[PDB]
RNA sequence: GAGUAGCGAAAGACGGGUGAGAAUCCCGUCCACCGAUUGACUAAGGUUUCCAGAGGAAGGCUCGUCCGCUCUGGGUUAGUCGGGUCCUAAGCUGAGGCCGACAGGCGUAGGCGAUGGAUAACAGGUUGAUAUUCCUGUACCACCUAUAAUCGUUUUAAUCGAUGGGGGGACGCAGUAGGAUAGGCGAAGCGUGCGAUUGGAUUCACGUCUAAGCAGUAAGGCUGAGUAUUAAAUCCGGUACUCGUUAAGGCUGAGCUGUGAUGGGGAGAAGACAUUGUGUCUUCGAGUCGUUGAUUUCACACUGCCGAGAAAAGCCUCUAGAUAGAAAAUAGGUGCCCGUACCGCAAACCGACACAGGUAGUCAAGAUGAGAAUUCUAAGGUGAGCGAGCGAACUCUCGUUAAGGAACUCGGCAAAAUGACCCCGUAACUUCGGGAGAAGGGGUGCUCUUUAGGGUUAACGCCCAGAAGAGCCGCAGUGAAUAGGCCCAAGCGACUGUUUAUCAAAAACACAGGUCUCUGCUAAACCGUAAGGUGAUGUAUAGGGGCUGACGCCUGCCCGGUG
RNA sequence: ACCCUUGGUCAGGUUGAAGAAUGGAGGACCGAACCGACUUACGUUGAAAAGUGAGCGGAUGAACUGA
């Protein structure tokens, strides 16, 4: 069947991503509590 | 500029049966292009190149015990001299 | 005229359409058209706004000019052709000096006929010319409201109003619904009705004929959940059950009067209808 | 719980070898499975799983000397392929601007963004791993330099041109035709075999070649485009004449070739040596005829239809301007970044798994047929990561059953039976379409005689079909596989359609058709605080909402109450 | 789930509308690919957190599918 998650690299990079959480000011706060978090994976 | 680009050369079974005819192959800086190294080997060893061709790799796996780690990206470049003779002795 | 198909499919029993013999050309011009990317009820934010609104044969927009505003030049009516965006016609007319323009096909335009835009043009099925200089009593099609912005009034097949009166700087117009209204006298008509009269009396017939214009199926309000509309709910199928009935927003919907009171328009209704 | 359940769809057997160890690894023979695919490509996705050595703890539902596992070392080569480079749609952003408690939302010019448009390379060889990328052969597209065979006021030219104008690009659905073309299938050439089971000796394979460059062109489209005339244009957007609708063929379109390149790379090759332990190297080798032929290509061509079927750029002319210059008949050079391994109906992807699910597109042969159905097979892959016994109960899957045939049961659930093709027949009822394959009957094998037919034709010959006789054989002749059970009568819903992904597919929802009502256009209705939108670039034969729901006959009485 | 832009797919046969032959209409018919989930049986610490087998319904459209 069908399941979720058909892999997509464009949308994954496009929906998410540095420049997408850059695009907007709550997409900047993911990425200021990502660092507060010290996460190796920022987007 | 024209020495720092060629970091290496290569030396293996195919880049040896390369060198029975005259192409030889070197580890190239990541950030250059075919003219580019053209200049560089036809300035150092004085030789006269007529074609290269490149090609980029991408960084490998390589688990150290318990750490993974990466290796480093590469960019080989392939020469087809004509005259010359790029001698690695 | 109206063509009615045989029963060979239930599906096209009571079927009929136009028989499309009017129209000369059955291609557009490549300079008279411009593309429209259909919006299916969807706004500046992209959520559904008006309902019913779908997916349809792509259309190409065919430029006219509802502003007549080549005055003195004569005109030619080289083919009458069909448009999709409209109940009516269209015309492709050629001015006497090379510019060449579409405009709505009005009752009887026959290929060879010359228009005349302006003031001093006759009255003739086709010339524009402005509400003073129209007789009483004339049937009137493109009726612009306001001085120059172009026809806004009595444009879809059959489509006429008589210029029943000359107040000041207003004449009185009885439109095709019935009321009778003030349009400025400086503001342009065209002599005649709009064709394609017997638009009105096609037969649809396939559920699918239906959905290719772009409409998409609607819900009778009496089935839905009573989350979703006033109407619904019940067990079984239910009457009304409020004191009238109502609109899926919550807005009386047989018979209140949803006109904007206080409007500039007011002035100029001697009497309504519709 | 227990040494119990499970060991995840399937055909293996045996000889040889390897090792401490072998049903399980390597080689060989035989056998079997797929073959509109378990075959070949190519996308998305995964990233090194790819290749060669080596290892065996762990992972492989068993074992393991093996591997998608571990260790070591390797492997992806482009001016032409796909992108960047060029263009733009839907959307997303948006300087100034509009609106906004802040946050911010919206939006113009302009940009970004392919799933589309435009763009120059083909064949063969090649390793363990790459190849329209490397090499051999032959090309093509841009760019630059030298030279030019005289183009010639450098305004015009050999000819340079916008960011502007126009043309073009440029497009739907469904039908048939038609020409050749890849395929496939029979016989001339070529090849190598002629048999140890009775017999026979006109008794299995091959059968070729590109882009480019011209020479030709097969359906296929258009001429008045005719001179002169109306921030501008004397090629185009609108006008008026002679030869006039010639096809002379003027024009623009566009799966096509004899003597040459073709006594040449490849020449399905047995022929050839010291060997490339004989596994190899020279160098030597046929391409013919005539049948069927596309779902491919002309080509959205033509014809018909209503549902009326992208944009921009490349490109072409035309001006505005710009300028003493190079085109011409050559000869040399220069052409960058990214992707390229590997899997891709799958043990490398989405499903926690070496999971019986899902995963767009291209090619897709023979026999039988109408067929991409069905059974067997070719090219090519594969034997399914547990087995060896015994053939108890009981479950599961499958076949057959005496006589009876729904007596079972809530219900003929399941199972059984009809099924193909040809001929003959077919009722009531009908909205005249249908009902309808209605129902209900009969035949189909094989050999021979005979002899119509039309298709390619110069004819032989090759195809594809007919009719009448005379036999022959079985229990059975669409001898296997695949291919409707039917009829009478009631509700319900007109119908095709859509619904509770994962217990309900229906009488529920849609529907075409009716009716009522609102709405005059900054329309009503709707999203937003607003700006901005949708409605609509629509205009009462239009749009929103309520009700009912094909079609036919009709839809009574009540306005007290409420709205 | 719906929609916007741009693409792709639908073997083969039948019937014979409008305009005796001709013509090629249809949410027309039979039927593969494809899509669906009607009945049943199996499965129910599954091969699978909804499937498989056998039948079954649409299959040029209100179709199905990709980006
Ligand atoms: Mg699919």
């Amino acid at each position: 069947v069908k399941r979720t998650y058909q892999p997509n690299k464009r949308k994954h990079s496009k929906v998410h991503g540095f420049r997408k959480r850059m695009s907007t000011k709550n997409g900047r706060k993911v990425l200021a509590r990502r660092r507060r978090k010290g996460r190796k994976v920022l987007s | 500029e024209a020495r720092d680009i060629l970091k290496r050369p290569v030396i293996t079974e195919k880049s040896s049966e390369a060198m029975a005819e005259d192409k030889y192959t070197f580890d190239v800086d990541t950030r250059v292009n075919k003219t580019q190294v053209k200049m560089a080997v036809e300035e150092i060893f004085n030789v006269k190149v007529a074609s290269v061709n490149i090609m980029n790799y991408k960084p490998k796996k390589k688990r150290m015990g318990r750490y993974q780690g990466y290796t480093n990206k590469r960019r080989k470049a392939i020469v087809t001299l004509k005259e010359g003779s790029i001698d690695l002795f | 005229a109206i063509k009615k198909y045989k029963p060979i499919t239930n599906g096209r029993r009571n079927m009929t359409s136009l028989d499309f013999a009017e129209i000369t050309k059955t291609t557009p011009e490549k300079s008279l058209l411009k593309p429209l990317p259909k919006k299916a009820g969807r706004n500046n934010q992209g959520k559904l706004t008006v309902r019913h609104h779908g997916g349809g044969h792509k259309r190409q927009y065919r430029v006219i000019d509802f502003k007549r505003n080549k005055d003195g030049i004569n005109a030619k009516v080289d083919s009458i052709q069909y448009d999709p965006n409209r109940s009516a016609n269209i015309a492709l007319v050629v001015y006497a000096d090379g510019e060449k323009r579409y405009i709505i096909a009005p009752k009887g335009l026959e290929v060879g006929q010359i228009v005349e835009s302006g003031a001093e043009a006759d009255i003739k099925v086709g010339n524009a010319l402005p509400l003073q200089n129209i007789p009483v009593g004339t049937v009137v099609h493109n009726i612009e409201l306001k001085p120059g912005k172009g026809g806004q009034i009595a444009r879809s097949a059959g489509a006429s109003a008589q210029v029943l009166g000359k107040e000041g700087k207003y004449v009185l117009i009885r439109l095709r619904s019935g009321e009778v209204r003030m349009i400025l006298s400086t503001c342009r008509a065209t002599i005649g009705q709009v064709g394609n009269l017997q638009h009105e009396l096609v037969n649809v017939g396939k559920a699918g004929r239906s959905r290719w214009k772009g409409i998409r199926p609607t819900v009778r309000g009496s089935v839905m959940n009573p989350n979703d509309h006033p109407h619904g709910g019940g067990e079984g199928r239910a009457p009304i059950g409020r004191p009238s009935p109502m609109s899926p927003w919550g807005k009386p919907t047989l018979g209140k009067k949803t006109r904007r009171g206080k409007k500039s328009s007011d002035k100029l209704i001697v009497r309504g209808r519709k």
